[PDB]
RNA sequence: UUGGCACCUCGAUGUCGGCUCAUCGCAUCCUGGGGCUGUAGUCGGUCCCAAGGGUUGGGCUGUUCGCCCAUUAAAGCGGUACGCGAGCUGGGUUCAGAACGUCGUGAGACAGUUCGGUCCCUAUCCGUCGUGGGCGUAGGAAAUUUGAGAGGAGCUGUCCUUAGUACGAGAGGACCGGGAUGGACAUACCUCUGGUGUACCAGUUGUCGUGCCAACGGCAUAGCUGGGUAGCUAUGUGUGGACGGGAUAAGUGCUGAAAGCAUCUAAGCAUGAAGCCCCCCUCAAGAUGAGAUUUCCCAACUUCGGUUAUAAGAUCCCUCAAAGAUGAUGAGGUUAAUAGGUUCGAGGUGGAAGCAUGGUGACAUGUGGAGCUGACGAAUACUAAUCGAUCGAAGACUUAAU
């Protein structure tokens, strides 16, 4: 696994933000290397989204942070519950995959490979 | 693995409780030394009397070291203490009444009276 | 005699007779074929080439080793065999007693066979002086600055230079080495296995070479 | 298959006489030895101590007070100079590794049944 | 530690043979027809 | 070595010890082979041949040296700026402080002691250790190779047998020949024993948080503690220096004249060392002397190719690891198992959460070898290797055989 420049709890805690961003948002621009890392942990969380039972939500629960997300209708929910109510039942047939990396040019300040990863 | 400057208990009624090692015996660039090799050794504590006194320069074959040591058959034995036998240069123990548990490797060494002398063969 | 192609699955460990533990290394050795004949009138000696593992035939727009190309396929061809992944030959065999198209059997070997195992090693890239030739390190402590670097390269004005083969760092590994005098413990014909006594070079899923010992 | 081999090579030699134990228990293993007379059996009862990595390369170790030294003896799980291992009693441990029990001695070194 | 000698205009140029970048990686995109980075969105239009 | 001389260097050539790393000589310490002996054998002595390898760890001194303690087959002597400070140290020595003895009226001094006292430098060139690109090797490629040359290894103990049969008042005690095991060293490897293992499991303290209980998250060295997979590892597992040929050294000779004898030598023929060459391991055709074998590709314009663009084959770019600083190498790119995910395991941890029961409560038991699980094994196109581009032949003359 990579270190993305980064101490070990840096990257743990960059990384479950950044799983909490793609669920919030369903589409992120990021750095390769991290979308490349941040797969794997936003997968395992559908994976535990798609079993439901209380110890999954509890063992999800120690990743996503919490975030607030404002429906419409001002209807509000929690990441963990659009991740168990929302994104679970889109991919309920579905046995793996669930994001896609779709790689960008560099960009400026660097010549880092910007990436979206987005859902599927 | 027994190297010099290494303290060892002495498992006999010699006189000597316990030893440093001068040299492990063997050969040129011989550094350590397990069950059944012999070292030389100087004794740092005595009990009053025995034929063994404080200081003297004594041949020793090790006894039940706690690196243990492997078997043919893949088994390893391994113990809790390091320790030691005082030899007469015929391979023969000083004192009468040898103490502890003793590895069966010895019984290859010719060591027999100090095999035989043991409460226990392992 | 009796060369086979191989690579290495990994160690184990048997029980022996009278029980005692041998470390094992597992070979698979399948689809050995015999593709040429080297003799002395037409290449100035006698071999055998042997091919070992199984290419996938030609395809077009093939990307990659896993495909046999235009001249790998006719030279296995030529023969009547399947392209294959690595091509050796050998030595220490008669020519005469092996036919071009025949297939090099795991069986041809007998436990207690005593043989000589080539391979490339492990590779460990860049290395320092210390790992890489096994020098002696400077003092950790008492004001030393001199750890691992290597000491000194040679000589004052007499000399002005540095002999060769100085010992100093560099890439580690990945060498042709052979290891001499280990002998097989058992065959299994119905895996192709050979079980080797003790450990030979290079990573697991590599590449052996196993033949009778030149000693 | 390129996977099994190293099972499928080796499974000829795994015992399936061995009985169930657990790190805690005490049991005695019978073990043959050789001298130069004949094959005598020789008995080593132990706390088990510790156990490994599967396969034929298992290995168990017990650990006894012998004459007030501990010694401790570690064994292949299917080595066939061991002729039979009695689970004498059963131990409630928390642990997969009883390394703590080598600072102990006397009752401080209990363990209950069961 | 330090140079001994000046660095001629010749011995300069010469290791600086292989200081120089590459072409990019590029591919006429299929559905825009402008060059695009292989295995890149195109930018001009947005496709694959 | 101690000196003599003053020839290079004072617009600087750092001086002793030790450490690290060596390299060479042989006047040889050990091991190999010999002659002579006031050599009975084991022990020696002395001389000759031999530089292949080997040639210890401590106490005391800044010490080199030396003495001592234990070993060892042996603890060799010298050169390399008394090898090596742009590789390290800084105990001695040679600034500034202070003190003792001593000398001087004194300021101060002593190669007399004593305590203390800044060791700078990002490597341009050659050299060296590793890795790439270019062109060449008279077509363009894929693979397999020969070996001109080069490097590496090269040590040795003890025990048993012969055998107490071998010399022998005795005491003691084999040469050779045959086995068996070590020490040191070198290599490969992770099955075993262990070490580590910062995205593995568990216990636990303080405090802050997710409203609360319960359960969890942050921070406190990874907070700490107990275990631990892969990888990487030695102190761990294997293996090696085995033979055996060719020519020799010191030596020992056979035949044999010079010199009708003698004589190893002149002619001629043997025998003879860990040494020389080969044997063993590794690299190698930039071996410009550029080698060999097998296989693949093979046209259509020319207005005469100084010819396009393509074949065979590669690459760009992308997924990666058995490989890697980066290139490179190797596994793969949809006609696909390369990585991720998913599912199934191995190993690790050791008994999840939620309930139920028991207890006043801390807790305990049951559900239930439970739950979780980086790197290891398998299956599966769900996600990403989806489109495409670039490079890459048409084979020169002369002569002879044909
Ligand atoms: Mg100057």
């Amino acid at each position: 696994y990579r270190k993305l420049g980064r101490t070990s709890d840096q990257r743990k805690a960059m990384l479950r933000d950044l799983a909490t961003s793609l669920i919030i948002s369903e589409r992120i621009e990021t750095t390769e290397a991290r979308a490349k890392e941040v797969r794997s942990v936003v997968e395992k969380l559908i994976t535990l989204g798609k079993k439901g039972d209380l110890a999954s939500r509890r063992n999800a629960a120690k990743t996503l942070r919490n975030v607030e997300i404002l429906n419409e209708d001002e209807t509000t929910q929690t990441a963990l519950q659009k991740l168990f109510g929302e994104i679970a039942e889109r991919y309920t047939e579905r046995q793996g995959g669930y994001t896609r990396i779709l790689k960008q040019g560099p960009r400026r300040g660097d010549g880092a490979e910007s990436v979206i990863i987005e859902l599927v | 693995m027994i190297q010099q400057e290494t303290r060892l208990k002495v498992a006999d009624n010699s006189g000597a409780r316990e030893v440093l090692t001068i040299k492990v015996l063997g050969g040129s660039g011989r550094k350590t030394a397990n069950i059944g090799d012999v070292i030389v050794c100087t004794v740092k504590n005595a009990t009053p009397g025995g034929v063994v006194k404080k200081g003297d320069v004594v041949k020793a074959v090790i006894v039940r070291t706690k690196s243990g040591v492997r078997r043919n058959d893949g088994s390893y034995i391994k113990f809790d203490e390091n320790a030691c036998v005082i030899i007469r240069d015929d391979k023969g123990p000083r004192g009468t009444r040898i103490f502890g548990p003793v590895a069966r490797e010895l019984r290859e060494g010719n060591f027999m009276k100090i095999v035989s002398l043991a409460p226990e063969v392992l | 005699t009796k060369g086979i192609l191989g690579r290495k699955i990994g160690m184990t460990q048997v029980f022996g007779e009278n029980g005692e533990l041998i470390p094992v290394t597992v070979v698979e050795a399948k689809e050995n074929v015999v593709l040429q004949k080297k003799t002395v009138e037409v290449d100035g000696y006698n071999a055998i080439q042997v091919g070992f593992e199984d290419k996938k035939a030609y395809k077009k727009d093939a990307k990659s080793n896993k495909y046999a190309n235009k001249p790998a396929e006719g030279h296995a061809k030529k023969a009547d065999a399947a392209p294959k992944r690595f091509i050796r030959e050998f030595r220490n065999v008669d020519v005469d007693a092996y036919e071009v198209g025949q297939e090099v059997s795991v069986d041809t070997f007998v436990a207690g066979d005593v043989i000589d195992v080539t391979g490339v090693s492990k590779g460990k890239g860049f290395q320092g002086a210390i790992k890489r030739h096994g020098q002696s390190r400077g003092p950790m402590s008492h004001g030393s600055h001199f750890h691992r670097a290597p000491g000194s390269v040679g000589m004052a004005s007499d000399a002005s230079r540095v002999f060769k083969g100085q010992k100093m760092p560099g890439r580690m590994g990945g060498n042709t080495v052979t290891v001499q005098n280990l002998e097989v413990v058992q065959v299994d014909t119905e895996n192709k296995v050979i079980l080797v006594k003790g450990n030979v070079p290079g990573p697991k899923k590599g590449l052996v070479e196993i033949r009778t010992s030149i000693k | 298959t390129n996977h099994k081999l190293i099972e499928a090579v080796t499974k000829s030699q795994l015992r399936t006489d061995l009985p169930s134990f657990r790190p805690g228990d005490t049991l005695r293993v019978h073990v043959r030895i050789i001298e130069g007379t004949r094959e005598r059996i020789q008995v080593f009862e132990g706390v088990v101590i510790k156990r490994r990595g599967g396969g034929v390369s298992e290995t168990f170790t017990v650990r006894k007070i012998s004459s007030g030294v501990g010694v401790e003896r570690t064994f292949p799980l299917h080595t066939p100079k061991i002729e039979k291992i009695e689970v004498k009693r059963r131990g409630k441990v928390r642990r997969a590794k009883l390394y703590y029990l080598r600072s102990l001695r006397g009752k401080a070194a209990r363990i209950q049944e069961i | 530690a330090v140079p001994k000698r000046r660095t001629s205009k010749t011995r300069k140029n010469k290791r600086r043979t292989h200081f120089k970048i590459s072409v990019p990686g590029m591919t006429e995109c299929p559905n825009c027809g402008e060059y695009k980075l292989s295995h890149r969105v195109c930018k001009n239009c947005g496709s694959y």
